[PDB]
RNA sequence: CGACUCUUAGCGGUGGAUCACUCGGCUCGUGCGUCGAUGAAGAACGCAGCUAGCUGCGAGAAUUAAUGUGAAUUGCAGGACACAUUGAUCAUCGACACUUCGAACGCACUUGCGGCCCCGGGUUCCUCCCGGGGCUACGCCUGUCUGAGCGUCGCU
RNA sequence: CCCCGGAGCCCCGCGGACGCUACGCCGCGACGAGUAGGAGGGCCGCUGCGGUGAGCCUUGAAGCCUAGGGCGCGGGCCCGGGUGGAGCCGCCGCAGGUGCAGAUCUUGGUGGUAGUAGCAAAUAUUCAAACGAGAACUUUGAAGGCCGAAGUGGAGAAGGGUU
RNA sequence: CGAAAGACUAAUCGAACCAUCUAGUAGCUGGUUCCCUCCGAAGUUUCCCUCAGGAUAGCUGGCGCUCUCGCACACGCAGUUU
RNA sequence: ACCCACCCGACCCGUCUUGAAACACGGACCAAGGAGUCUAACACGUGCGCGAGUCGGGGGCUCGCACGAAAGCCGCCGUGGCGCAAUGAAGGUGAAGGCCGGCGCGCUCGCCGGCCGAGGUGGGAUCCCGAGGCCUCUCCAGUCCGCCGAGGGCGCACCACCGGCCCGUCUCGCCCGCCGCGCCGGGGAGGUGGAGCACGAGCGCACGUGUUAGGACCCGAAAGAUGGUGAACUAUGCCUGGGC
RNA sequence: CGCGACCUCAGAUCAGACGUGGCGACCCGCUGAAUUUAAGCAUAUUAGUCAGCGGAGGAGAAGAAACUAACCAGGAUUCCCUCAGUAACGGCGAGUGAACAGGGAAGAGCCCAGCGCCGAAUCCCCGCCCCGCGGCGGGGCGCGGGACAUGUGGCGUACGGAAGACCCGCUCCCCGGCGCCGCUCGUGGGGGGCCCAAGUCCUUCUGAUCGAGGCCCAGCCCGUGGACGGUGUGAGGCCGGUAGCGGCCCCCGGCGCGCCGGGCCCGGGUCUUCCCGGAGUCGGGUUGCUUGGGAAUGCAGCCCAAAGCGGGUGGUAAACUCCAUCUAAGGCUAAAUACCGGCACGAGACCGAUAGUCAACAAGUACCGUAAGGGAAAGUUGAAAAGAACUUUGAAGAGAGAGUUCAAGAGGGCGUGAAACCGUUAAGAGGUAAACGGGUGGGGUCCGCGCAGUCCGCCCGGAGGAUUCAACCCGGCGGCGGGUCCGGCCGUGUCGGCGGCCCGGCGGAUCUUUCCCGCGCGGGGGACCGUCCCCCGACCGGCGACCGGCCGCCGCCGGGCGCAUUUCCA
C-alpha cells in the first residue's frame, strides 16, 4: 500500500497527471529498460530514451532482434520512431510506425557528459541502497 | 446532492389556456432551453424527488456489552474448524487450529521470513487461495478506486510492534490485530463469524487477562464478566438418546394411515 | 390532524432550520487537532506539567450539589498571604491566582494553604543560568527528574471520612427528628410575626406606665 | 401469379436507446488563509511564419532574464545550436516589463480641449509650430510658507 | 423352558432410514369471489458495498436480435444460433436516487394526414446567339410592356457593418 | 401620463417587466411503477362558520395472550325455537 | 412457439362516480427520466444486551490515520437523560399491618417486650398427596417397571370484588411533646378527588406501521412582499428643425 | 498707523503619509417585510427571517464583573453536552422559549484619566559621522525648528497606592548590529530538484498479452516496495511511482553560544502619615421596537435630572428596616470557535452524458430581450491513420473494382447499434375496421431421434476365454469399542492440611493513627472479610480433555495360498 497522504493513488487524477503531464515529466515517464550487458556494466535499471539511442523491439507485431536507431522521440503521443520500424502507406511512401518506450530495450547508449553524470548518480544511489540493505 | 441543483433556473409556469400542461417552463429566450420545463423530478434537468442530505443518520452506535459479546463470539468461532472451513479457509495441513506460535514472531523484519513461517505452519494455502482469487471487481466500483478484489486470509494477532506489522504487510490476505485492539470487522468479515486466526504466545496468554473466565473478572477492563450460556450441553442428540428421557418417553405412532 | 391517543407534541421546526443544520462530521478531525495541539503544548513546556497550573479546593454552590469538591479558577490572595507566596511570584512558579475569590471560612482557607505548602514542597524549581543562583535546587535534583506529569497536578479526590459505629444512648434514642423539623419550619415561618407581637406588647407595656 | 392491405422472419435505411468506458461533477475532511493609488476586481483592444475560437501574454506583447532539468517543438516549412556547450524544450520564477478604460486621478468621456517646467527638431531663448519626458482627483494627518479677522492684549 | 452378530418376523423393548436443508419431510379434514384497504412469502427484477464460489471470461464479458429447446400459476429465468469486443455473475448479509401505460407528464426521434393545403396582391412577356455536361429565369441583340419626374429614378439621416 | 377609453406605459395594463422570498398555499383536479397468497369494507351516530373536509364511535386488518380438547370422562356463547 | 382457416365468446385502457364502451375526461407511436424519500418528536408491536438499574453523550488516552476520519479503553463508568414515589395551586407532605402478654376502666384509645412478616374471596394453566383398579403360565405372600387416577391442596400470571396504606380537600371530636408553653407541631374516625403504593421493569440500540412539524408522494394557481430595468412603442410638457 | 504675540479660519502642483474600490463562505453595526400557520383573520407566527446599506479580519465579536447565587457559597470570555422543549411568553390558541448550577475543550492577564511626587525629566521633523540599509532602525554631534503647562513621560488603577521609617538575603532583563556548532519528531522544520528492488525466462493462443502452463519449497526473484496509472487485454517484477529512522544539492524560519555599541542601581515584610473614582451619566415618567422576561428583558426618541457609609443588583409594583454581592457611565488582549469565497490537497456503500454543477466538449459559449436578465445542445474511428494509392462511369456529389486493418458487418458526428417508422425478399391470408380469449385443424422455420431405439441396472444357469487372488495362516502399520477402570497426566462436586493467606495480586462504608513516610489528612505497612490457588487419599457421574500396555473387531502392505475356489470381455 501507500502510506503518504500526499501521494495521489486516484484513478481519474492519476490519468489526468499522466495525460496532462508537461514535457520534463513526460521525459521521465518515457523511460526504457537497458540490456543485460548495460545493466551489468553500469548497474542502471532504466533510462529515459534520447534522439539517437539503439533499440531492439521487444513486443508487438514488429518484434525482432534488429538493433534500430531511434529516428526521433515524440513525447506528445508518448511514442518513439525507430529507423527500420516503418510501414508502407497506400501511396508507396514509408511512415515510421511508433512504438511505446515500455516495449523498448536499449542496447547502446549515446553518451554525453549529462548522461554520464546521470548514470553515475544512479549508480551511486544504487550503491547507497545496497549498503543500506546490506 | 447540492441544494442549488435544479433551482438555479427561474422558471415561472405557463398557466391555463395553452397546449402545455402546467409545468414550470423557462421564461423567454431564443434558446433550445426556452419554455422547456424544470422544477420537477419528471423533467429533463431540474432536481429530483428527495434530495439526499448530509444530515442523514449515517452512523450507528451499538451497546458496549453487545460489541464485547459479538467480539467474544467471534473469538470463540475463531476456534472450531467446522466453522472455519465453512467460512472457506483451506485448513488441510494446519497442525492445530488454535495456532499459537512463539514470541519470536514479532522479531521478524523480512517478508521472506514471514512467508517461510507461514509455509512451515502450513497455512500458506490460504494465501495461495487469495492469489488465485485476485480478479477484477464487477460493476461501477472500478471508476471509484475499488478496482481489484481478493479474499481475506489468515488474521494474525500480535502483542507488541517489533516488526511483525512490517513483515506480514505485503502478503495478501493477512490482517494484523493487536491484542487490546481487536476489531469486530476483521474478526468476522462480512457478518460471517468464523475466521482463521494465527495467535502468538503473549496474545493467547493475554486473552485471559482481557476477558477472564466465568469465575474471574476481566482484570484489564473495569466492569465486565463473561456472559453465561442459555443452555450448557448443546448436544441434544446425546440428550435425547440418554436413558433418563427415553425411560419417560412413550411409544411413537409412525404407521402411515393413508386415505 | 392528531388522531387516536398520541402525545400532544410541539415540534420546533417552523423556522428555516435546514439552512442552519450544523453537521458534526468535523468532530473526529477536531479531536485529532485538539490532540495535536495538546501534544505540541506539552512538547513546548518540557519539564512543566502538561495540564497546567495548580487548581484549588473549591466546593460547589447551589444546594443541589452542595457536597462535591471541584477545581477552582485560582488560589485567592488571602490564601497566598497565609501561605507566604507573593501574588506575582506564584504565577511565575505555576500557581493559579485570581483576585476575585472571597474567603469567608477558615477550614477551606487552611486546606488550600496546606495544598500550597505541599505543592511548594514537591515542586522542583530550575535555575535560570547554568551558574546556579540562590533559592535553587541541586544538580542531583536536576538530573533525577526530566519528565512531565500526565494529568492534573495534585488531583483533587473527593474523599469522605470513615466513621465509627456508635453505642447509641437513650438521649439520642429519645430525640425526635420530624417534630424538630416541623417546629423549625414553624419558627422560621413565625419568627418575625412574634417579634411584631413582642414589639406591640412592649408598646402596650410602655403605654400602661404612661 | 395480379395491384393494394395485415402479420411474421432475413437483410438494408431513419434514429440514437441499452451496455461498457470517463483528463467531469457532487459531498465530506485537512493545511494555508494572500487583493488594491508602488494602481484591485472587471472590461476593451492588440500579440503566432501560416491563427478563427479556447488558453496564454502585453508595443520586450504564444512571452524577456535567472535557476532547476537535460535533446527537443510539431499540423507543415524554416533556421539556429556542435546536446564535450549558461544548452533546444518544459517547470520554478526571486530580476525586468506590463497598451487603454476602470476606486481611475488635469475637465468631461467625443479619445476632444488644456495649463507648469525640461530636452530634441524650428532656432542658436526670440516668440510660433512638432515630438518626447515629469506633474495637475477628492477628503484628511504632522510640519513649512503666505495670509484674514470693528476675536484678546503691550509701544505710540 | 437357551442367545435373536440373528425368533426370522407385519414388528424386532439389541443398534436402528432410502423418508431428517427438523426454518425439513409426511398423513387426514374443510375451504378457495373481490374494489378502497391491511398482512405474509418471493430460489421475481435494478444498482452499489462487506464476505463467499482454487466463480466465468479475447479458445470471447456486458448489451442487442431470434420462425429454436424449455421451466415456473406468475413476477421472470436457464440454454441454442447470429452481432459484439471487455468486463461480469450465483449465494449469505447491508444499503438505496430500485420496477411505468397514462399525469392537456419532461427530453429526443418518427408515422397517418400527405406527395395533400399551398408556391394566385401591384397588366407581360417573346425570338436568335454566347458560356456550359446542363438555359424559362445568366449575359448580349431585337420586339412588345410597366414605374410615369408626390416614380419601380438619382442622393442623404437613424439603423446595418463589409453587406 | 391621460381633450378621460381604466386608455397608454416596448405584441404585457382594473397596477408593466426581471430576479429573490418560493419547491408560497390549496379541504381543489390529474397521476402514483413487480408477482402470488390470505382476510376484507363504508357512505352511518355525535361535534365542528361543518355541507367537496376533519375529529369521534362503527365497519376492517395485523400482532398476540388466557383457557378447553376423540388420548374412555365439556364450563360458556346465539339476528333460533319452546 | 410463426402464419392462416372454422365455432363460440368478446365494446378502449386509467380516473371522478350510485352508475363508463360512452355523445364524460387524458391518450398518434416509440426510447430514456419520472412521483410516499430524509431528520426530529412520539405511540404501539418485534429482535438483542444488561437489569433497579441502563446508556456513555460530550471529552480524554492509544497509531504514525492504506484499510480510519474505523476500532479499543476510561478512580471522567456516571456530570447528565430515563426509571426506581407520588400528590397538591403552593407553602409542603410523602406509601404495613396482623398475632401473644403487661400498665391505664381494654375507654374499639395511649404506652412497653417476642413472632409472622406484605391481606382476603371467587375463577385460575402447571405441580404434590393420592385410596383403589388394571396384571403376569396355577394359589398365597410380596419389595418393584408402570398407566388411569375418584377426592383434597398449596395455588404462576391475569380478571372481578372486598379490605389496608400515601397526598389534596371536607365533617365530628379527643390526646400527646418541648430550648423558646405559642394564632406551635403531630396523631384518630369517616366521605371524596389523584396520571398513586400494595416485594420493581426499566434503560440502550435496531426493525416495521401510524400521527405530526418540516418542500413532505409528485405537477399546478388567482396572489403578497423586497430590490432593480425600461418613455426605441405609446401618453403628455419643453427645446430645435421640416412639411401642407 | 503700524509693529509684535496668542486665538479662530483659509490658500497651496508646499515636504512627507493615509483612505476611496473589489471579494464577501464565516463575522460585526443597522434596516427589514410578505408568502405560510392559526384549517378564516387582525395580536401572534413565519421573523430580527429574505431582500437592502456600510465595515474589516484570518477569523470577527465577546472578555477580565456596576456577575451568578442565597449555598459549608462559586468566580473573565468563548464553544460542546446537560439543565430543557423546562421556568416563562402566547386571541394562554396556533405556537414561541432562555438562564443558573454541573461535566468537559481552552485558560492570561492587564493598561488609562482622576488622586498625587519628580526642574517637560516627554514626543515629532530636518543638517553631519558610524552599522546593514529589499517590512528606514540604534548611538552621538546642532542657543537647529516644532508640539506640549488648555499637561508629555516615570511610579501608580481598586487585587489598594504613594512618601518616610529602616528588618531581610542580594545582584540580571531588554534593543540595534556580526560570526559560529547541532538539519530543528511523524519520526530530517518548511519549500524546490534528481534518484534508490525484483522475469519481458521457456513453451503456447491472439492482431497485440498484461491470458494459460512450468521454472530443484506454489511455482524463478524482490517485498520497511502485492496502492495506483500508462504500456496493442486481467502486469509485484516493462516504465513512472509505491514503502523506508533511504540518499544527494540549494533557499527560508525559530532556537543556543560568543563580541561590540547601548537603556536600567529596577526588590519583599512590619510600623507612621495622606489619597482613592468616568454627568445630559445612572435613575424616574412617557412613547416605539424587541425579548422567555411576565406592574415594562434590553435598546433608543422626548421631558426631568442626581448622590457619595454613595450608587447598581437580589426575575411582582410601593413604603420602612437588617443583610448579601459588584464598582457602571474609559480602553487592550491570544486559545478553545465559525467558514457553500480563494490556493494547495486527500477520500467516497455518490452520479455516470436526458444522470452528476448551467457547463466532462472552443460554457456563463453560441443565442434571445432596449435593459435588468434568461441561457442551451454537443464524449466515444482504430492498437497504430495504417483515414481507402491506383483503374473505370458521371461535370461533380455519388458509385464498381483494388487496397489497409483481426475486423470499415469500425470509412472523419465513425465503440454496440433497440423500439416507433420505411424499403425489399419469402410465406400465409383478405367483403361484416383491425386486434384478442377458449378449443382445434392445416401450412412453414428449426430441435430430438432413427437405414430397428427396443434402453438397460442387479442376482442365477450354460457353453467360450483369463490374470491374479480372496477362504485360511505369518510379519508390520493405522483405526474403532472397552472391562477389574490396568498405571500416569488431565478434569469437575464434596471432604482433609486453612494449608498459598508473608515463600498471590486485588476490592471493602470492618478495626488499629500499639506502626512508618510526606505534613486532623494521603500513601505504604498489621489483622478481618470477599474473590482467585498448592499436596496426597476416598466416593459419585472417567465425564468425547490425553496417553502407554491388554482384549475383541475392522482396514491396508509383503509372502505361503495353482485352480471345482477368485474376478474381468463377449
Ligand atoms: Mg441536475
Ligand atoms: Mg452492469
Ligand atoms: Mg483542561
Ligand atoms: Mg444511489
Ligand atoms: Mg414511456
Ligand atoms: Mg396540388
Ligand atoms: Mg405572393
Ligand atoms: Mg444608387
Ligand atoms: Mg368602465
Ligand atoms: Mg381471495
Ligand atoms: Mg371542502
Ligand atoms: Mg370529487
Ligand atoms: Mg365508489
Ligand atoms: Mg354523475
Ligand atoms: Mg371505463
Ligand atoms: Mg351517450
Ligand atoms: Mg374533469
Ligand atoms: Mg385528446
Ligand atoms: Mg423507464
Ligand atoms: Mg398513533
Ligand atoms: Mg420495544
Ligand atoms: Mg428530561
Ligand atoms: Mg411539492
Ligand atoms: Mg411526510
Ligand atoms: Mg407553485
Ligand atoms: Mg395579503
Ligand atoms: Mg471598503
Ligand atoms: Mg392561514
Ligand atoms: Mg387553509
Ligand atoms: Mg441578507
Ligand atoms: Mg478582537
Ligand atoms: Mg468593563
Ligand atoms: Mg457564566
Ligand atoms: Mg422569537
Ligand atoms: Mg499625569
Ligand atoms: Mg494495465
Ligand atoms: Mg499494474
Ligand atoms: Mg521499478
Ligand atoms: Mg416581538
Ligand atoms: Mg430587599
Ligand atoms: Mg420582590
Ligand atoms: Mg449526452
Ligand atoms: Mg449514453
Ligand atoms: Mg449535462
Ligand atoms: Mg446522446
Ligand atoms: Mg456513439
Ligand atoms: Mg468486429
Ligand atoms: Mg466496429
Ligand atoms: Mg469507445
Ligand atoms: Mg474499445
Ligand atoms: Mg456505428
Amino acid at each position: 500500500m501507500k502510506f503518504n497522504p500526499f501521494v495521489t493513488s486516484d484513478r481519474s487524477k492519476n490519468r489526468k497527471r499522466h495525460f496532462n503531464a508537461p514535457s520534463h515529466i513526460r521525459r521521465k515517464i518515457m523511460s526504457s529498460p537497458l540490456s543485460k550487458e548495460l545493466r551489468q556494466k553500469y548497474n542502471v535499471r532504466s533510462m529515459p530514451i534520447r534522439k539517437d539511442d539503439e533499440v531492439q523491439v521487444v513486443r508487438g507485431h514488429y518484434k525482432g532482434q534488429q538493433i534500430g536507431k531511434v529516428v526521433q522521440v515524440y513525447r506528445k503521443k508518448y511514442v518513439i520512431y525507430i529507423e527500420r520500424v516503418q510501414r508502407e502507406k497506400a501511396n508507396g511512401t514509408t511512415v515510421h510506425v511508433g512504438i511505446h518506450p515500455s516495449k523498448v530495450v536499449i542496447t547502446r547508449l549515446k553518451l554525453d557528459k549529462d548522461r554520464k553524470k546521470i548514470l553515475e548518480r544512479k549508480a551511486k544511489s544504487r550503491q547507497v541502497g545496497k549498503e543500506k540493505g546490506k | 446532492v447540492s441544494e442549488l441543483a435544479g433551482h438555479q433556473t427561474s422558471a415561472e409556469s405557463w398557466g391555463t389556456g395553452r397546449a402545455v400542461a402546467r409545468i414550470p417552463r423557462v421564461r423567454g429566450g431564443g434558446t433550445h432551453r426556452s419554455g422547456q420545463g424544470a422544477f420537477g423530478n419528471m423533467c429533463r434537468g431540474g432536481r429530483m424527488f428527495a434530495p439526499t442530505k448530509t444530515w442523514r443518520r449515517w452512523h450507528r452506535r451499538v451497546n458496549t456489552t453487545q460489541k464485547r459479546y459479538a467480539i467474544c463470539s467471534a473469538l470463540a468461532a475463531s476456534a472450531l474448524p467446522a466453522l472455519v472451513m465453512s467460512k472457506g479457509h483451506r485448513i488441510e495441513e494446519v497442525p492445530e487450529l488454535p495456532l499459537v506460535v512463539e514470541d519470536k514472531v514479532e522479531g521478524y523484519k523480512k517478508t521472506k521470513e514471514a512467508v517461510l513461517l507461514l509455509k512451515k505452519l502450513k497455512a500458506w494455502n490460504d494465501i495461495k487461495k487469495v492469489y488465485a482469487s485476485q480478479r477484477m471487481r464487477a460493476g461501477k466500483g472500478k471508476m471509484r478506486n475499488r478496482r481489484r478484489i481478493q479474499r481475506r486470509g489468515p488474521c494474525v494477532i500480535y502483542n507488541e510492534d517489533n516488526g511483525i506489522v512490517k513483515a506480514f504487510r505485503n502478503i495478501p490476505g493477512i490482517t494484523l490485530l493487536n491484542v487490546t485492539k481487536l476489531n469486530i470487522l476483521k474478526l468476522a468479515p462480512g457478518g460471517h463469524v468464523g475466521r482463521f486466526c494465527i495467535w502468538t504466545e503473549s496474545a493467547f496468554r493475554k486473552l485471559d487477562d482481557l476477558y477472564g473466565t466465568w469465575r474471574k473478572a476481566a482484570s484489564l477492563k473495569s466492569n465486565y464478566n463473561l456472559p453465561m450460556h442459555k443452555m450448557l450441553n448443546t448436544d441434544l442428540s446425546r440428550i435425547l438418546k440418554s436413558p433418563e428421557i427415553q425411560r419417560a418417553l412413550r411409544a411413537p405412532r409412525k404407521k402411515i394411515h393413508r386415505r | 390532524a392528531p388522531s387516536r391517543n398520541g402525545m400532544i407534541l410541539k415540534p420546533h421546526f417552523h423556522k428555516d432550520w435546514q439552512r442552519r443544520v450544523a453537521t458534526w462530521f468535523n468532530q473526529p478531525a477536531r479531536k485529532i487537532r485538539r490532540r495535536k495541539a495538546r501534544q505540541a503544548r506539552a512538547r513546548r513546556i518540557a519539564p512543566r506539567p502538561a495540564s497546567g497550573p495548580l487548581r484549588p479546593i473549591v466546593r460547589c454552590p447551589t444546594v443541589r450539589y452542595h457536597t462535591k469538591v471541584r477545581a477552582g479558577r485560582g488560589f485567592s490572595l488571602e490564601e497566598l498571604r497565609v501561605a507566604g507566596i507573593h501574588k506575582k511570584v506564584a504565577r511565575t512558579i505555576g500557581i493559579s491566582v485570581d483576585p476575585r475569590r472571597r474567603n469567608k471560612s477558615t477550614e477551606s482557607l487552611q486546606a488550600n494553604v496546606q495544598r500550597l505548602k505541599e505543592y511548594r514542597s514537591k515542586l522542583v524549581l530550575f535555575p535560570r543560568k547554568p551558574s546556579a543562583p540562590k533559592k535553587g535546587d541541586s544538580s542531583a535534583e536536576e538530573l533525577k527528574l526530566a519528565t512531565q506529569l500526565t494529568g492534573p497536578v495534585m488531583p483533587i479526590r473527593n474523599v469522605f471520612k470513615k466513621e465509627k459505629a456508635r453505642v447509641i444512648t437513650e438521649e439520642e434514642k429519645n430525640f425526635k427528628a420530624f417534630a424538630s423539623l416541623r417546629m423549625a419550619r414553624a419558627n422560621a415561618r413565625l419568627f418575625g410575626i412574634r417579634a411584631k407581637r413582642a414589639k406591640e406588647a412592649a408598646e402596650q407595656d410602655v403605654e400602661k406606665k404612661k
